[PDB]
């Protein structure tokens, strides 16, 4: 009642206000790494979630960090494709014996915050750039 | 025809969005104002009962 | 007039799991 | 300065909790479920994922079955744990878990083997340089803010009662009782049979758990509120199902929390909490009695039912001598306090003396973990 | 190809309706709850200044 | 004379079988179902029947459309069970109900407006001096003649478990799978569809019900009996249908009843029966388990498939500790169990004082059931 | 369509002449909205006739036959079956799926096959459904104009795609393996 109600507003202000700041700010120092590394092939990304749906940007920055050649990207417009191209992507970081937990395709595709964030932070953490 | 009617669909849809965007933040404000209105009521009413 | 084991159903939108 | 935040991750039967050390509320909360497919996948091209983990498995809870690694607050599944802790570490706060020492929680009596594994777990797969384990039921005291106290915590898994006096804790006195809201959730099912509503599979667990969450609620007297629900239909609430179809639960409100409180209702021998708590404060010394009495605290997401405080009081007060005054000390943020705690104990000056550090423990083996822990 | 491209623009177009409508309601609603918490706080105040 | 004989009615989805109380076997069985029929009668002076009921609705499958009056152990239609029991009482035993007590048994889980139902149309409608409702599973206990162990009841409409020790039953660890024979007849069609026959009208389930009777088998090794149906086709039988066509069952007849111990075949993720009655034993307390390991039941039809007692006791045995004593007792005429248990309950002289009255159903209308059995 | 053109007159027996019926069928049928109403409104008047052109030059008259024999796919009794119809097929089928994700299978009915494109399916189908499904449900009935070669074009989808070439049956493996081979590599 009464008790919940609380509780309700001290989750809802204190817990999201936390956690999508904390997002907003590793958001955005996260585009700035990314745009670093995407120059060469002069490809720009302006926001963080919607440009990695299609899947040929994660291929282009892993084709910049790994230095080697990526399989085809899938000529289409589709969903199916846009899942064919993160599942290449991934299939690639499993190459590399990059450990990835609760990363599938359909996840990248549909646009969740957390999960791509999570593969960007992993993506720098532990991935090593050949020069 | 077609090309013709297509221009006002998107321009319609276009002032759809921008309206939606700003209706949204109006809602986040108002939002947080009510959730620091609330906090300022229970603060007083802990006093009371001390 | 040892048990069975669980058992699931194959899949078959990927290929094979060798390693 | 050269402080580093200590990562604090409390870890329950039902939910997982993960923030830094010094912060008000916790960053990351989500429930601790992996999931697994259980039909064909024929749509060739799309990507394959073996496990589910969070949210994102209750989200996609219609194709999965549904496991807790955490069972009546004992871990069963090592690999779904270190899953868990994986997507916290990696997916949720975006840490590095090499540069912060972690705080982890657990119930007061149970295996010896958990503190050693998690401890082997925490020092060699993800390389932290300290960690500690601690007791909930004495991080809701650090909540509370008082040094004395008793202190009742009923979650997914386990309930138990600690008493503490001036910060000097009473083992002998320590009781645990196996009744949670996962034993509630099972009688909540097997009694929805009566209305002639099915639930079977574990969607349909969770579709109950959500039910008791919205629709119960705690009867001052069980037998007024009985014969007022056989009097009338004033007593009865509606409830939505995901696929649109209506039930209405009605008398099943207040029978679910009631075996809170007479546990004779699902074949268990064992008293109520209320009998609990007083057992424990009997089990004390005689001159703290009266300092345990106005200073009983709640806590725990099992706690949350309205009415839990009133009829706790008026049950505890049947009890006790009616001399001296018996008062329930309820914080409305009491499903996280567990978590708070810990951040405070993350905060002080002495506390950087008692890690448990990466050499000392290639010392001593995983057995440094009761040396160095109560 | 046309005929396409216009229902794509159209199915988007409802979705922004959609949502602009679903976001006024919780704006009135939010205003509300609003007002009743400046009630609330005037009948505290006048409790704890007795 | 006095006290008169008291007839007992045992209804299950499958059938119906109805007899006196000091017989040890029924006077009546018979399926429950009821027929209408579908084209329009062209010849004048045929005669008009609305309704077609019992024995002659399995003679006439052609020109009727076969309903189930049952459904997973609940009563959907009520019509249709007031012509089922008038059938049973004026044309199978031809007696008059008004003059007789009856007996009457049901599933142990269900909805509680059933028994309220049964009452009511048994008071109001047929005049009865008494009733009653008895568990069937309770009655099969009976039937096999000792007061210490559980029982395993597959029916038409659902499987039940239930631990009785020393006459006291533990609610507690009862549990209902609804797994049962009506969903084996749809899987042995769904698999019957894969050699070339096609069976769509209701009247043809029937024919696929008895090919299921005849030609079934539980494997004691599945994965064994899939190489060696695979290798040869010395495991081949053959049925001929009521047009004079012929066809081979071969590798199916243990694909079918292999399905109640693997429930995803159904697209179920429940546990099968051995698991089932494994975790209702585990249930019980410590000091029970060694009589009730000794002393398992099988009752019920579908537990009429050859080779299933062996492959059950494999099961157990397999599960359970392996320094006991595990032994599978399967009457030979189980089918009937839950009837024969039945006549000895009302052949006792303490069960007298426990009929329902007519004046009490007066005084306390239909609920009263929920006070007087079980 | 052939047994209710016996009904007026005209016969149709031989194999070639069931080629001029399916013709009639695919140019002058369409599905009624409300099926007793277009009964009465088909007896009061005779706005709802058509003529046809035979082969030979013979002109017959279609008339109340137009909506008669597509309703058989709603109402099989006409034909003496005793099945449902499409409707009650697909909500049964949405039926027999778990409880969470029915929501999902209400919003995305697709349409497919060439039977369905006779003229108003689309809207007797989400009337049906609507009517079956509860009311918080809303149901969306998707159907493509080009759906009679809807089961070409996917598959010209899925032979193009990239993991689509680890999921063939080889030379090889059907030498190895025999004709037995299909059922463990194919869905
Ligand atoms: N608002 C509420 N009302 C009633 N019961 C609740 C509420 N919130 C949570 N619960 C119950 O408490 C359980 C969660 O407890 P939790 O605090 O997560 O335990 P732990 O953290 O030790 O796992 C859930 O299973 C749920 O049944
Ligand atoms: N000889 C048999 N062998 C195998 N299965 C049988 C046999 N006889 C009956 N059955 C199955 O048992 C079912 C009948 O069960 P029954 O004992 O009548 O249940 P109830 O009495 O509760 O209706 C039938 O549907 C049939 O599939």
């Amino acid at each position: 009642d009464n008790d919940n109600s609380s509780a309700r507003l001290f989750e809802r202000s204190r817990i999201k206000a936390l956690a999508d700041e904390r997002e907003v700010v590793q958001k955005k120092t996260f585009t700035k790494w990314v745009n670093s590394h995407l120059a060469r092939v002069s490809c720009r990304i302006t926001d963080l979630y919607k440009d990695l749906r299609d899947g040929r940007m994660l291929i282009k920055l892993l084709e910049v960090l790994s230095g080697e050649m990526l399989p085809k990207p899938t000529k289409g417009k589709m969903r199916i494709h846009c899942l064919e191209n993160v599942d290449k992507a991934l299939q690639f970081l499993k190459e590399q014996r990059v450990h990835l937990e609760n990363m599938g395709s359909h996840d990248i595709v549909d646009g969740n915050h957390r999960l791509v964030l999570g593969l960007i932070w992993t993506i720098i953490l532990r991935f090593q750039i050949q020069d | 025809s077609l090309n013709r009617r297509i221009q006002l669909v998107e321009e319609e849809l276009d002032r759809a969005q921008e309206r939606l965007a700003t209706a949204l933040q109006k809602l986040e404000e108002a939002e947080k104002a009510a959730d620091e209105s609330e906090r300022g009521m229970k603060v007083i009413e802990s006093r009371a009962q001390k | 007039t040892t048990g069975t084991p669980r058992t699931s159903l194959p899949h078959f939108h990927h290929p094979e799991t060798t390693r | 300065d050269d402080d580093i935040a200590a990562l604090v991750v409390d870890n329950g039967s039902g939910m997982c909790k993960a923030g830094f050390a010094g912060d008000d509320a916790p960053r990351a909360v989500f429930p601790s479920i992996v999931g697994r497919p259980r039909h064909q996948g024929v749509m060739v091209g799309m990507g394959q994922k073996d496990s589910y983990v969070g949210d994102e498995a209750q989200s996609k809870r219609g194709i999965l079955t549904l496991k807790y690694p955490i069972e009546h607050g004992i871990v069963t599944n090592w690999d779904d744990m270190e899953k868990i802790w994986h997507h916290t570490f990696y997916n949720e706060l975006r840490v590095a878990p090499e540069e912060h020492p972690v705080l982890l929680t657990e119930a007061p009596l149970n295996p010896k083997a958990n503190r050693e594994k998690m401890t082997q777990i925490m020092f060699e797969t993800f390389n932290t340089p300290a960690m500690y384990v601690a007791i909930q039921a004495v991080l809701s005291l650090y909540a509370s803010g008082r040094t004395t106290g008793i202190v009742m915590d009923s979650g997914d898994g386990v309930t138990h009662t600690v008493p503490i006096y001036e910060g000097y804790a009473l083992p002998h006195a320590i009781l645990r009782l196996d009744l949670a809201g996962r034993d509630l959730t099972d009688y909540l099912m097997k009694i929805l049979t009566e209305r002639g509503y099915s639930f079977t599979t574990t969607a349909e667990r969770e579709i109950v758990r959500d039910i008791k969450e919205k629709l119960c609620y705690v009867a001052l007297d069980f037998e007024q509120e009985m014969a007022t629900a056989a009097s009338s239909s004033s007593l009865e609430k509606s409830y939505e199902l995901p696929d649109g179809q209506v039930i209405t639960i009605g008398n099943e409100r207040f029978r679910c929390p009631e075996a809170l409180f007479q546990p004779s209702f699902l074949g268990m021998e064992s008293c109520g909490i209320h009998e609990t708590t007083f057992n424990s404060i009997m089990k004390c010394d005689v001159d703290i009695r009266k300092d345990l009495y106005a200073n009983t605290v709640l806590s725990g997401g099992t706690t949350m039912y309205p009415g839990i405080a009133d009829r706790m009081q008026k049950e505890i007060t049947a009890l006790a001598p009616s001399t001296m005054k018996i008062k329930i000390i309820a914080p409305p943020e009491r499903k996280y306090s567990v978590w708070i705690g810990g951040s405070i104990l993350a905060s002080l000056s002495t506390f950087q003396q008692m890690w448990i550090s990466k050499q000392e423990y290639d010392e001593s083996g995983p057995s440094i973990v009761h040396r160095k822990c109560f | 190809s046309l005929n396409r491209r216009i229902q794509l623009v159209e199915e988007e177009l409802d979705r922004a309706q959609e949502r602009l409508a679903t976001a006024l309601q919780k704006l009135e609603e939010a205003e509300k709850a609003a007002d009743e918490s400046e009630r609330g706080m005037k009948v505290i105040e006048n409790r704890a200044l007795k």
